[PDB]
């Protein structure tokens, strides 16, 4: 199983388990910025000062 | 009659459906504490564990089926007695005082 | 009295957001028509920049126009050129001035004038966009105007916009119901410099706490199954 | 509650109480009149009159 | 009042499961949605009478206050 | 406490716009619920016109 | 140039509702112009008409501009 | 050789307070509002910490300060509506925690509950003082309305506003004076929070069912920190739906405008979380009898355990009194949206209505309502 | 002494020195009696706030 290698890996040792987390934040954050940020100029296409600021 | 609307009281109450019987639902004061400790033990053992299998039953947010239901007519008064014996000695030591 | 309608402007959704070039077309009714007698003290030439106008653009409207800057070496005020920190200047020097300017009224500031009137800009829209003829038996005291929307049912405002008004830059025809629609945008985002980012800030919320939630519920669940599957047992002598 | 403190012990223990708690209130009393300088009651004690 | 001397409970017996071995949503529709029926079903009795009586009160002052306001024929 | 707008109204006194009160153009009410009248300062002369107020 | 809103205003008039507020509104008309000195004042006629045709013209208009 | 967590003295209590403190094992989701009271007044202290670093106190700089907070200072508008609807959200905690302690009879803990009570009147005193802050119409206005009750006292009761105003009408230096007072109170609301929970675990929480759960106690930590977690979670989705999606829901919009006492606004309302109570005040035209009954009003909370006359503790087993509760729900409800609406036609003989029936159920109808109900079960 | 260096002040140090944080209130009780304070204002002209004119 991967859940098993996974765990045996990353989530025995508490060191190595806040290691996992703070990687795991590290690259969520860019993710999920990256995400949300697409989803809400995706949303309100054409009226933020990004798609216009070229018009000028 | 009277007892009619006793009976649905009791069957709206929902301690029955707890297991419980009437006296394991009485708050429990200084009168009541004493009349507790005041019961035998064979008595206060299943009272004990009515009361910790009612618990158990609330937070787990269920009831009993319906089976298991304490009946109004099998409501047997144990605390009764040793309460009215309690509430007698206060009110005599009361009395003194006066 | 009379409500305000709701209007279905671009920004009234959960997650949409304003539109910056009806900001930049508001910002231009608001210096051309209402800046003659409205003060907007509370924002500046700078806040304009990189929401509807762009740095060089904004120089160039602070340069337009000419503030007062604090004494010289002979200790006497002067006019200068704005610059990008100025706020925009205030038509009238003190309120008393502008109330006996007008006639014996303060024309109130349009900084919060969105967030300060029960309706926001659905008001402020009608309120520009109800101007009519009086009802039979009014009888408006001179030197007033009949608006069903202000609460008084008499507005001391002239009627501020009719036809080609202005000349927009980008084209749009001015007539009164588009001018009014830039006009009230602009006043929504004067009223709300935050209304952009209070939504994708929110959007953020919602997509993330889609997941905490239910991950810190199972959480509570995993540690509480050891008492939610007690099996109790009595068993007396 | 109301019903045990009704007795005629306990009446006389207030009667016992009595002085005591009147006097206490006149102590309550003098000590009002003097932190919040009452004038309407300092008016007539002869003495401390005359700071008004 | 710290564990240890509470109370004295005799002849019970609890078991119990680790965590790591029972499921933490166990039949959460199968069960769920029926005792969530029984909840609701023997609580809407009791609770709802008195917020629908301030439903009828509050849309009755609401059309009265509205309908007050309006112009008398005089 | 509702401070009333200038001489006008239904008489044309006062028209206190909280709760509708009317009071005359003398601080006495004449119409809505206005419980008594306005209360008066203790004013003061002057000569010419520059009362000292209070 | 016409503006967009007058063009919506009568097409939202003509509407049942705001047909009934038309008659309502206009013998309030006569009632209050005919007699010599009434404050009976058509206000609220004409504030219903007003909140038919603006609730009417709300949902159209925006999808012109 | 020993934990530091049960040996080491700052441990120890905490270990006592909320590691290891015996808890009862049916605790329902209502509890969980005692901790959300306590989050709330942390982010309270901590906002409006971060508010006091930017905002001035003077009637020439306090709306133009606060304006400065939302539209200059980074990310300044989100502490400035975070504060303005965690005081909401803190509101809605405090209300539903009373009722909770008013549903389950926890009342019977006598001195948590007058505890409790000191804590609503010291957080409702500095709610009021921190809407005074701003320095909008609303703000000066409701201060003077407020305030002016205090008239009617008798004797003194003028001079007291006169000290209070610290001159004549609310001014510049009430507006200080209230900073100054809403900065102060918040800490003694802590100490007294931390008086409290000492009063509640010197007995221990009351489970629903009303009974004593000295068997089946389970500890604090592995099981209530999440769930208090979880809750602190639901209640952080609630605030920040309200901050960040509609922040001037709750408020009102002519706060917005900046105090002139020439001109006041077309109503004049307190906030959401206190009309309830100016409502009453509204009820009885006699100024002192409504200061009275405003006072009262949350005072019944003190009297509240001496009127319980049912055998049982909780509402649990208790229909007719459940009923009872639910009118009593219903009539605050009411009492509310009688506050906002003008006193008008049926605005005032409803609020009326209401007013009475409230003390009618806290005083009489619960009470004879347990005296129907223990002889319906035989005692 | 008090009453007379305000009058050297008021004479020689005023023309080009002020004490902005003292009012003519204040010297009522220490230096000038009530009616010297309010004939010693009346001497000077100070701005005030607008007109109906602005
Ligand atoms: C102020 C307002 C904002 C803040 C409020 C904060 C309050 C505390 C919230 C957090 C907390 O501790 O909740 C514990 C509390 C109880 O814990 P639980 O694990 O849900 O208990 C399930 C029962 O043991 C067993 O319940 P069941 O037998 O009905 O089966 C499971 C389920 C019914 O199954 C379902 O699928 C639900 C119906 C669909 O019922 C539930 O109550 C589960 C959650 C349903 C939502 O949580 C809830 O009741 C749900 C979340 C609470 C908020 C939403 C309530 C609606
Ligand atoms: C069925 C559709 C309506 C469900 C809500 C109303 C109702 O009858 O709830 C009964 C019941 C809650 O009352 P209960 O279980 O009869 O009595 C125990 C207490 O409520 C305490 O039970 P708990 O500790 O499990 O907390 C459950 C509570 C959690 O309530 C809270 O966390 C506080 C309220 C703000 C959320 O969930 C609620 O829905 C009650 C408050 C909101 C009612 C609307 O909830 C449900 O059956 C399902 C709740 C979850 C949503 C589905
Ligand atoms: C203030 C107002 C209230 C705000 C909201 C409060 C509620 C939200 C916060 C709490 C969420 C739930 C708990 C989250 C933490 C957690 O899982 O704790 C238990 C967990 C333990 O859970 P566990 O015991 O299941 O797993 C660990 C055990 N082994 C190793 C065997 C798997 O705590 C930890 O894991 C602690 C160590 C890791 C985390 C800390 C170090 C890294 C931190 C990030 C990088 C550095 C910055
Ligand atoms: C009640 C206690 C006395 C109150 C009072 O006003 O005492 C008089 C004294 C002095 O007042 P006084 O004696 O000049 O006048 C009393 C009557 N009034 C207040 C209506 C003018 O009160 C105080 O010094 C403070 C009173 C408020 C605090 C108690
Ligand atoms: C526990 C408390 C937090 C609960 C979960 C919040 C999740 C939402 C969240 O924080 O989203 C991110 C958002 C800021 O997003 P953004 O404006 O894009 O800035 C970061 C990228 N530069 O963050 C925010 O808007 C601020 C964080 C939420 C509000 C304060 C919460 C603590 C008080
Ligand atoms: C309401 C349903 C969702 C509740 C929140 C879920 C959070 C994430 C955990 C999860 O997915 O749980 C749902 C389900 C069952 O999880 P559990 O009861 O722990 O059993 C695991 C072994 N099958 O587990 C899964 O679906 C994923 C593993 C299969
Ligand atoms: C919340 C709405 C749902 C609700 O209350 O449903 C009723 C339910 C019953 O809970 P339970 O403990 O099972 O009652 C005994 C049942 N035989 O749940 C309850 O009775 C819990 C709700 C009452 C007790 C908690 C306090 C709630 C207070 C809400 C209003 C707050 C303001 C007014 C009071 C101050
Ligand atoms: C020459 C004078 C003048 C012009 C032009 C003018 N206004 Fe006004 N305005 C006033 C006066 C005076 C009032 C006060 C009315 C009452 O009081 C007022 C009131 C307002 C109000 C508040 C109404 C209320 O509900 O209290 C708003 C909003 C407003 N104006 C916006 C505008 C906008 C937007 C424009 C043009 C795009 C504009 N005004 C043009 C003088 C003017
Ligand atoms: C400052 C706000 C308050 C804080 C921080 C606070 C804190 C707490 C906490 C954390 C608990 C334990 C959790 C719980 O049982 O809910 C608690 C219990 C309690 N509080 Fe409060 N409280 C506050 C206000 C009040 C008020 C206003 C009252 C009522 C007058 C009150 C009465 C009680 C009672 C009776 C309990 C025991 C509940 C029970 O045993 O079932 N509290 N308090
Ligand atoms: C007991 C918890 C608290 C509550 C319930 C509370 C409540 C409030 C409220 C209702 C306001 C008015 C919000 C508005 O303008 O609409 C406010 C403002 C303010 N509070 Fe608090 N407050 C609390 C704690 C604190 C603390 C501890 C401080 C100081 C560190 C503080 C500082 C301020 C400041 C500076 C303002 C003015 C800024 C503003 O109004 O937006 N508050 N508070
Ligand atoms: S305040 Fe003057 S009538 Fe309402």
């Amino acid at each position: 199983t991967l859940t098993a290698r996974l765990y045996s890996l990353l989530f025995r040792r508490t060191s190595t388990f806040a290691l996992t987390i703070a990687v795991g934040a590290l690259f969520f954050e860019r993710a999920f910025d990256q995400g949300a940020d697409a989803i809400y100029e995706h949303i309100n296409q054409g009226k933020l000062w990004k798609h216009i600021k070229h018009k000028y | 009659w009277l007892e009619g609307i006793r009976k649905w009281y009791y069957n709206a109450a929902g301690f029955n459906k707890l297991g419980l019987m009437r006296d394991d639902t009485i708050y429990e004061d200084d009168d009541v504490k004493e009349a507790i400790r005041r019961l035998p033990e064979n008595l206060y053992n299943d009272r004990v564990f009515r009361i910790k299998r009612a618990l158990d039953l609330t937070m787990r947010q269920q009831i009993l089926p319906k089976e298991q239901w304490t009946k109004y007519e099998e409501d047997k008064f144990y605390l009764e007695p040793y309460l009215k014996e309690v509430i007698r000695e206060r009110k005599e030591r009361e009395e003194w005082a006066k | 009295e009379l409500h305000a309608p709701s209007y279905p402007w671009s920004h009234r959704g959960l997650l949409s957001s304003l539109d910056h070039t009806s900001i930049r077309r508001g910002f231009q009714v608001y210096k051309q028509v209402c800046s003659s007698c409205h003060s907007m003290d509370y924002v500046a030439y700078r806040h304009l920049v990189g929401v509807c106008y762009t740095e060089e653009e904004a120089k160039a409207l602070a340069e337009e126009v000419e503030v007062q800057d604090g004494p010289n070496e002979d200790g006497e005020m002067f006019m200068r050129p704005g610059k990008l920190s100025d706020y925009f200047p205030k038509p009238y020097p003190n309120p008393e001035a502008a109330r006996a300017a007008n006639n014996g009224a303060l024309p109130p500031d349009l900084s919060y004038i969105v967030r300060a009137r029960h309706g926001g800009e659905d008001y402020v829209f009608s309120l520009l966009t109800g101007y009519c003829e009086p009802p039979t038996g009014v009888s408006l005291r001179e030197g007033l105007y009949f608006n069903p929307y202000f609460p008084g049912q008499a507005i001391a405002m002239a009627p501020p916009i009719y036809n080609e008004v202005l000349e927009f830059d980008d084209g749009t025809p001015a007539t009164m119901s588009q001018v009014a629609k830039d006009v009230c945008t602009f006043l929504r985002w004067a009223s709300e410099p935050e209304h952009d980012h209070r939504k994708r800030m929110g959007l953020k919320m919602l997509m993330m706490m889609g997941l905490l939630l239910p991950l810190v519920y199972a959480m509570k669940r995993h540690k509480w199954s050891v008492l939610k599957s007690r099996k109790l047992a009595y068993r007396p002598p | 509650m109301l019903s045990r403190f009704l007795g005629p012990r306990y009446r006389e223990l207030a009667r016992n109480w009595i002085p005591t708690a009147s006097m206490w209130g006149a102590v309550g009393a003098v000590g009002l009149v003097w932190a919040t300088d009452w004038r309407l009651i300092l008016d007539w004690v002869p003495y401390i009159n005359g700071k008004f | 009042r710290e564990f240890g001397h509470l109370t004295r409970m005799r002849h019970v017996i609890t078991y119990s499961l680790s965590p790591f071995e029972q499921r933490a949503f166990p039949h959460y529709f199968t069960k769920g949605i029926p005792n969530v029926l029984r909840r609701t079903r023997a609580c809407i009795l009791r609770v709802a009478p008195p917020f629908v009586v301030f439903y009828l009160v509050y849309t009755w002052g609401t059309q009265e206050f509205e309908k007050s306001k309006r112009k008398n024929p005089a | 406490g509702c401070v009333p707008i200038a001489n006008a109204g239904d008489f044309g006194g006062y028209y206190c716009p909280c709760h509708g009160s009317h009071y005359d153009a003398s601080g006495r009410i004449r119409k809505g619920p206005a419980p008594l009248n306005l209360e008066v300062p203790t004013y003061e002369f002057t000569s010419d016109d520059l009362v000292i107020v209070g | 140039l016409v503006d967009p809103l007058t063009t919506v205003r009568e097409q939202c008039e003509q509407i049942e509702k705001c047909i009934k507020a038309r008659e309502r509104l206009e013998l309030c008309d006569q009632r209050v112009s005919s007699r010599s000195q009434t404050e009976e004042d058509c206000t609220e006629e004409l504030f219903d008409f007003l909140h038919a045709r603006d609730h009417c013209v709300a949902h159209k208009l925006f999808n012109s501009l | 050789m020993t934990n530091i967590r049960k040996s080491h003295p700052l441990m120890k209590i905490i270990n006592n307070a909320f590691i290891d403190l015996p808890a009862p094992s049916n605790i329902s989701s209502w509890w969980n509002f005692g901790s959300l009271l306590g989050i709330c007044l942390i982010l309270q202290i901590l906002t409006g910490l971060f508010l006091a670093m930017h905002y001035t106190s003077d009637t020439t700089t306090a709306f133009s300060s606060v304006t400065h907070i939302c539209r200059d200072v980074n990310y300044g508008w989100v502490i400035r509506y975070l504060h303005a609807n965690g005081a909401s959200m803190f509101f809605i905690c405090l209300f539903i925690h009373v009722g909770r302690g008013l549903y389950y009879g926890s009342y019977m803990f006598l001195e948590t509950w007058n505890i409790g009570v000191v804590l609503l009147f010291t957080v409702m005193a500095t709610a009021f003082m921190g809407y005074v802050l701003p320095w909008g119409q609303m703000s000066f206005w409701g201060a003077t309305v407020i305030t002016n009750l205090l008239s009617a006292i008798p004797y003194i009761g003028t001079d007291l506003v006169e000290w209070i105003w610290g001159g004549f009408s609310v001014d510049k230096a009430t507006l200080t004076r209230f900073f100054a007072f809403h900065f102060i109170l918040p800490f003694i609301i802590t100490a007294l929070a931390a008086v409290h929970l000492l009063f509640l675990h010197e007995t221990g929480s009351n489970n629903p069912t009303g009974i004593s759960s000295d068997m089946d106690k389970i500890p604090f930590h592995p099981y209530y920190t999440i769930k208090d977690i979880l809750g602190a979670l639901f209640m952080m989705l609630i605030l920040l739906i309200l901050v960040l999606f509609s922040p001037d829901l709750l408020g009102d919009p002519d706060n917005y405008t900046p105090a002139n006492p020439l001109n006041t606004p077309p109503h004049i309302k307190p906030e959401w979380y206190f009309l309830f109570a100016y409502a009453i005040l509204r009820s009885i035209p006699n100024k002192l009898g409504g200061v009275l009954a405003l006072v009262a009003s949350i005072l019944i909370l003190i009297l509240m355990p001496m009127l319980h006359t049912s055998k049982q503790r909780s509402m649990m087993f208790r229909p007719l009194s459940q009923c009872l509760f639910w009118m009593l729900v219903a009539d605050l409800i009411t009492l509310t949206w009688i506050g906002g609406q003008p006193v008008e036609h049926p605005f005032i003989i409803i609020g009326q209505l209401a007013s009475i029936l409230y003390f009618l159920i806290i005083l009489v109808l619960m009470p004879i309502t347990s005296i129907i109900e223990n002889n319906l079960l035989k005692w």
